[PDB]
């Protein structure tokens, strides 16, 4: 029942600019046996179904644009976008897959300033 | 792994054109051609070896051809 | 190329049970763990239940534990969800998420279904 | 002493005028540098990492085919044409199909048939290069201090960042002076022949020409969302079964074939910073400013007791660990070695001169005993701790093992093994020049030869040497056969 | 790409283990062995060719071995 | 018509639950309880410590 | 004083569960699900099958038998390290005692 | 073995035709060569026991 | 038809004299004997059983040491004696120890010491021997009746039993007559020089001299409640450590050592009657009293339908299972094998006379077609269904496999394999006698040689023959070496 | 012990398989391989002896093989 | 089996008596005696071989003894 707290709740940024989203865990999601960290980042585009952007803390999923990159080691993870386009409107729900009752975060919102 | 053992020349042959019979025909030849274009020194080595292991001209030609065909095919 | 299409979503009065069905295509179904996820309107994504590759093993979210039932008809290449004792709170858009194609987690989401809407109200 | 236990360390011992010794770091082994009056320290190239990577060429690994359009002409006139052919996104092919009254054409005979499909690529393989400007090497240096928790402790150390712009960064060791590193990072793994294959979150350092020679269709390489792909003809397989018509089929996903086509490449970790972990670096060690702590301390006259049993390492060091029992804390530890109750002193302290810095703070000593019986006396007086030991080995065996180690180093490093621990000298310069010339010629000859073809060619050439008797035997056999067998038995690193 | 251009002997050499070294050290040798065990008659044909081309006990063996290495891997 | 299958051979795998055990020199091979399971693929190796 | 167990051999044994899965003469190799289990000792052999066996093709089939194996009364193979080894010497003086 | 304990050479011990486990104090050990104790009889090629 | 699929099945298709043919019945496989206008019956030697067994000699493997007593002696007073030394079940051994005033002896020297341990043995080997008094071979005979469930059924056939007391017997086949059967049970196998040792529950079959030459204690096996072990020292060890005293050890269980010693000896069933499943029997078949079922039947006149597709026995004989589907129930079946693109008839039936006994039941035919493509008509006229089956291989392959089969038969059966299928005559008998003499000498001077040494001696002998300049003996040495190689490559089944 | 002198060559051959046939054969041959790999200096000793007693290549080879087969078996 | 390859000659000699010393020695030598008395024709075979390979009396005797020691042990 690890609860996921996201730092930003609304991110209004102009196009062609960076953006940093934070998803802070209540416990280190680092599986001991393999040393990996199971934190996922989804994006549900408005009027669409959620996608999967980075299927780990920093290893991005297939079909994802070049700019989406993550970070974080134990509890403070980030989602860095290099240059924001007009398609980045959506809800960046983070998720932890470490434990069976996996719980999403509240999810930030990105809009063009 | 699996690509090293194509289903070529197994014995069942028919009128109907097989899978990838147009592309997979010259694949092995193009491999050797690219390897030879990329690594030129082994040409000199093979010439030396054929000259110093073959007492007849036909022996030299066969040894040179087989050496050129064996190393890129090996790797 | 995989296609996950929802089915069974409709209106329903509180207390009346409903059976959801997730039709699958584009991959071998029997080898993939499947999930059910819901998004109440204006609310964060909330995972509901998971069935692993072996049919017997299942798990449910505690908020909905004891009220739902998840079944796999892999011979027909489709997933089944049984919703019982529905509450007016239990209205949301429900999704069908596949197991991850590549990774380490036995259970993860990579492809989400189109989504179905179930409304529990009087 | 973060170097103990790795099993790959190798001790550099020389020193010259201005006290500079150049050593080579390989990411696998940790160097140890001993000297007459300089504290023996150890060095390990921790991680080589680059930043700001450009994308040179992009490769498609799998495709999807849509919008299959076909057009045929009447036989014996013209050639089938289609407006969609000129489009860059469309792959097309011309074939001849029999036609007749059944197909509606006026005259019987073979007629051209072109099919054009849409090649929308998927799962690209980026190929990235790195300039020398952004390459950075991190080096960790620790002096043998005899601290309590410093046996192979990977964490504690002193880091010096080395970049080609400023490659003379000097470490500042605490209470030991400043070890000066003046290294050339241009040499090493030539990063002008390295393309990183970022393919589904796994990188590799492949050769440049091999990457350019991958048959897979290649993109422009610029940053776009709909790049045009050249050489698309070989990832879609047009099939003209019989002669009625032809179909269009996408080949498939080339990931498994790629993974077996990379069977000799070196893996590098790619997450965030592309921290490469394979490679080597040549560095000079300027030890002029470097000093040892407590040379002037008094000697200890008290009881010494082991707190952990002495256990010989792989290379012969024994790692004595003792704790002081006296009242004079800032003190120097004595040492003595006797072989058969004879003060030959045929031992050596790889630690410079261990000293106790606190009354009951354990200190650990790394000593090298001789090849026979070796009684070791630490304290003085009748309470002197006596550590009996027996190093099992022979002196000739050590020379043979050292020769094998040097041969492995010369096989891995091209010619920089001639500079590894080369303390100036003119003989080593001539050796390096000769080896450089001959190795350049030898690799130009044996460029890209198989792990087994090397052994086969070496056997054949040494047989040729044993046959010929025009004093070609002496050079052919020795220079090619033995060398090529030794290499081909080592190449698969 | 196709598993016919591996990065075996060319380029860099380091102290770290290269990707898939132990698994693929004997891959081509296993391929040759399984091909030879599946198609035995070509051994007879190669013996014939070697014994009827340029025979001397070193050439007669080197040509035979080289051809028996060429044909399976070339395939 | 009416084809009977006899072999399924895999192409796309998925590795889950990576576990490791290590032991001191001259103390025997590392043992892991997951070895006696069909689904588990397990390989030994040697490490220095 | 103290001994470590370097490797256990064993002498006796027991065969618990025996299962066999044969195969038709040309359909190929025989496979059992418990072959990949580490404690099942399997072995492949050839047998002849026909319509008497309900096979439909006359030839030499493939047969594999797997037996679950646990071993009784093992050898221990203990190894001693020099950490704790204790020689004992007794010294007696020619005291001319009775 | 049993109650008697001998003193044998290391290579001699390692070169024995008997199943071995790593001896790592596991409640159920893993035997490496189990075929050295078990015989698979096959009589005139109809079945094996 | 029974035993169609057995690996070792071989046809005996020749009758001679008063319609009698000799045949060697073996447990490995059956015999498909054919004759003109006679049923084609199949014969298996099913089992040889021994009812009563006598215990010739008991060896034993385990053991126990019960009472241990020692009586030493002074260094020069002489030998040591214990009162229980003369007891038959006390295993004593004399050794030397050193004694002095510490031992209360009074003389310093090397005394005499003897230790006696009471010995009783647990879980003995039995070593039972069978006499020809009551031995029972069992032969099951099945006629090619073309029954529906006859294809490979191992549990339907007429049973004949052959005791050495009454060797001649008659097999009353249900409808085809009585099969005269004259065997030689006393000479099929040398049961005199063999003992069926039974340890634990498994029972093997071992040579007499091999059994008698074993290093284990033995008792006479005369059903005594307490037996007397002759060599008790072969199981008990008398350890003596640095010459001060000796102790006694029982030395484990030899059960595994027996299982290792017993390689190459055929195992026997021991549950209930000790039925054996190895060995062969020689028989003569007298088929004068054999009718053929339904010789007076008419010919059928309706179309057939196949139930199971035609398949090839590994001896190139086709099983055909057809359904009559006709209204005249008992009328027999016409079978004509039309050869390729012609009316030629080069194939034949093996099922002697195929008759539909009932309309409902599908009868199964047997055919042996020509090597090439052949269409086997199995109906009456224009509606006759045409079975097309194509056979692989030529006559030369059949000749080679027949030669290999004959060679293996001679290797296993020895001189006996000369009269398998024998029609009589003088050539066959003369060959049998000559080969009997040669094999007698061959076995006499190659007895007891393992297969490794057999193949080594074979290659050594053929090399000796190749290097001899005496043709008359160089050929003989080569022949002996070739025979030795062939045997050594086959000896162990 | 009893494990020595197995029941091999007693001339009781039969069509049916015997007890521990393949395992017995290959263990009997593999004992020598394991022993010879364990102790390699006796190869030098046997070569010396079979070379200074043998006068012809055939005799030398025979004596060397017989020594290398006696010693692991007599041990 | 394990009874083969006894722990003899491993160079662990000590003043104290080993396990089954005299019994082991004399059983190892007596196995050959029992086997040779069981099967006497191989004496004739070995005499023939060692006589037609040996050219001198020393070589003949050595080869005969080595054969008579190999065979009961290889069996
Ligand atoms: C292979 O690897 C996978 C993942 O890498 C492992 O997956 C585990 O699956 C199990 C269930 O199969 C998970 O168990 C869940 O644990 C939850 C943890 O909660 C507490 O954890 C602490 C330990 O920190 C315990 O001490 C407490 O007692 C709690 O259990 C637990 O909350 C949860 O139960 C709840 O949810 C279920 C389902 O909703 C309810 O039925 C239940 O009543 C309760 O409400 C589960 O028990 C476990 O977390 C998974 N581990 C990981 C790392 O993901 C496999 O176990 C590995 N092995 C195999 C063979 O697959
Ligand atoms: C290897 O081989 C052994 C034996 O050869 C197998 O051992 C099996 O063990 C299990 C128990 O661990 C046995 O199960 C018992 O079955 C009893 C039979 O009752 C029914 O039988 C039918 C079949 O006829 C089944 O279909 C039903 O499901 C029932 O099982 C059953 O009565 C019994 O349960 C009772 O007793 C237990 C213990 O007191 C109670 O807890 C329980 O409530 C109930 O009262 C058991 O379940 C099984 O029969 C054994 N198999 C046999 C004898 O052939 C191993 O399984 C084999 N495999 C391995 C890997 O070892
Ligand atoms: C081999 O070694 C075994 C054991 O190692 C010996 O076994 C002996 O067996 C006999 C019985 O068969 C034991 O005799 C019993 O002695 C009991 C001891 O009582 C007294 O002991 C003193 C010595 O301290 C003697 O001097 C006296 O004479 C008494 O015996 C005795 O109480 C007992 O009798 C009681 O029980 C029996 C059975 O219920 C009743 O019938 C009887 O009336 C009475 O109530 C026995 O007599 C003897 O102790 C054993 N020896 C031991 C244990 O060392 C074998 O004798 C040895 N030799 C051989 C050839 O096997
Ligand atoms: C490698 O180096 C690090 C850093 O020096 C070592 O960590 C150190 O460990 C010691 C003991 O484990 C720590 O001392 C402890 O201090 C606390 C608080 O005073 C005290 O309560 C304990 O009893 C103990 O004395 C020390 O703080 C710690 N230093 C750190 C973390 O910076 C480490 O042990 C070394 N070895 C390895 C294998 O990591
Ligand atoms: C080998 O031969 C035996 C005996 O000839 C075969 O057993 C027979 O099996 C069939 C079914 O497979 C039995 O037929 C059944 O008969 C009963 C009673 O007549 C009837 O009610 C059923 O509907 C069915 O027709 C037949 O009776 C039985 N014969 C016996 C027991 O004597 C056996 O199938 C043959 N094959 C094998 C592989 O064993
Ligand atoms: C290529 O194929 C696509 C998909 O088959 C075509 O897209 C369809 O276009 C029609 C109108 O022309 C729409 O009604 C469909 O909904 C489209 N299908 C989709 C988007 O999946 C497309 O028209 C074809 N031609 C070209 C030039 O792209």
């Amino acid at each position: 029942h690890i609860v996921m707290t996201q730092s930003p709740l609304s991110l209004s940024v102009t196009p062609g600019q960076p953006a940093s989203i934070s998803c802070k865990s209540s416990q280190i999601s680092s599986w001991g046996s393999d040393g990996k960290t199971y934190l996922y980042w989804y994006l549900q585009k408005p009027g669409q179904s959620p996608q999967l952007l980075i299927y780990e803390v920093s290893s991005r999923f297939s079909g994802v644009s070049d700019r989406f990159s993550g970070s974080g080691s134990g509890t403070d993870f980030t989602l860095k976008i290099s240059r924001v386009q007009a398609e980045d409107v959506g809800l960046y729900y983070c998720m932890q897959g470490l434990h069976l009752p996996l719980t999403f975060g509240q999810g930030t919102r990105l809009e063009i300033k | 792994s699996v690509a090293l053992a194509p289903h070529v020349g197994m014995g069942l042959d028919t009128r109907t054109q097989t899978w990838m019979s147009a592309e997979g025909a010259w694949r092995q030849v193009e491999k050797v051609e690219t390897w030879a274009l990329r690594h030129p020194g082994f040409t000199i080595l093979a010439l030396f070896l054929a000259h110093y292991i073959g007492t007849s001209l036909t022996q030299k030609v066969v040894i040179f051809i087989l050496l050129m065909l064996v190393t890129p095919s090996m790797t | 190329q995989v296609e996950l299409v929802e089915s069974g979503g409709d209106v329903v009065q509180p207390g009346k049970s409903l059976r959801l069905s997730c039709a699958a295509s584009g991959f071998t179904f029997t080898n993939y763990a499947m999930h059910w996820l819901r998004q109440a309107p204006g609310k964060g994504l909330e995972w509901v239940a998971v069935i692993s590759s072996d049919v017997n093993d299942k798990y449910y979210a505690d908020s909905v534990k004891g009220r739902f039932t998840i079944s796999r008809d892999n011979s027909k290449n489709t997933l089944y969800l049984q919703m019982n004792s529905l509450t007016p709170e239990d209205t949301a858009v429900y999704y069908c998420a596949r197991e991850q194609a590549v990774g380490t987690n036995p259970w993860a989401f990579d492809y989400w279904g189109q989504g179905t809407l179930v409304t529990v109200s009087s | 002493m973060r170097c103990v236990g790795v099993g790959n360390r190798d001790f550099v011992e020389g020193l010259s005028g201005a006290t500079w010794v150049d050593v080579v770091l390989e990411h696998g082994g940790c160097v140890t540098t001993m000297a007459k009056n300089k504290p023996t320290l150890d060095i390990e190239l921790q991680k080589t990492e680059a930043t700001q990577l450009a994308t040179l060429r992009k490769l498609c690994i799998e495709g999807k085919i849509t919008n299959i359009t076909t057009d045929s002409r009447c036989p014996t006139q013209g050639e089938a044409v289609l407006p969609e052919e000129q489009d860059q996104n469309y792959v097309c092919k011309h074939t001849y199909v029999d036609r007749g009254w059944g197909n509606g054409c006026g005259l019987f005979g073979k007629g051209s048939l072109v099919t054009c499909a849409k090649f929308q690529c998927l799962e690209p393989i980026e190929g990235k290069v790195v300039q020398y400007e952004n390459l950075k090497y991190t080096v960790i240096i620790t002096v043998h201090t005899g601290d309590q928790h410093q046996v192979g402790n990977e964490t504690q150390g002193v880091t010096a960042e080395i970049t080609p712009q400023a490659s003379t960064t000097e470490a500042i060791l605490p209470e030991y002076g400043t070890l000066g590193l003046e290294c050339s990072p241009r040499t090493g793994l030539d990063f002008n022949e390295m393309i990183l294959l970022t393919m589904k979150n796994k990188a590799w350092m492949v050769h440049r020409q091999w990457f350019f020679d991958l048959p897979l269709p290649w993109a422009s390489g610029a940053t776009t969302e709909t790049p045009t792909w050249n050489r698309k003809e070989l990832l879609v397989t047009f099939k003209n079964a019989h002669a009625k018509k032809q179909e269009v089929v996408v080949l498939g996903s080339q990931e498994g074939a790629m993974h077996t086509a990379l069977t000799g490449a070196t893996e590098i970790q790619n997450s965030g910073g592309t921290s490469i972990f394979a490679g080597h670096l040549k560095c000079r060690l300027k030890m002029d400013k470097l000093e040892l702590k407590g040379m002037s301390y008094a000697m200890c006259t008290n009881t010494f007791v082991l707190k952990k049993e002495v256990s010989e390492t792989q290379h012969g060091t024994i790692l004595i660990k003792v704790e002081y029992k006296g009242e004079d804390a800032p003190c120097k530890i004595p040492f003595s070695t006797e072989d058969g109750q004879g003060k030959a002193h045929n031992g050596r302290l790889i630690t410079a001169n261990p000293v106790v810095t606190k009354k009951e703070e354990p200190v650990n000593i790394e000593a090298e005993p001789p090849f026979g019986e070796s009684n070791i006396v630490i304290g003085i007086g009748d309470n002197a701790l006596k550590i009996n030991w027996y190093k099992k080995g022979s002196s000739i065996g050590k020379m043979f093992e050292a020769t094998a180690r040097g041969a492995r180093r010369m096989a891995i490093l091209g010619d920089t093994a001639w500079d590894f621990g080369s303390v100036g000298g003119v003989l080593n310069s001539l050796g390096k020049m000769v080896h450089q010339i001959f190795g350049s010629a030898y690799t130009a000859l044996f460029s890209g030869v198989s792990w087994v073809m090397k052994i086969g060619i070496g056997v054949l050439l040494t047989w040729i040497g044993l046959n010929s008797k025009n004093t070609s035997m002496s050079f052919s056999c020795i220079a090619i056969g033995i060398i090529t067998l030794y290499l081909g038995a080592v190449v698969q690193a």
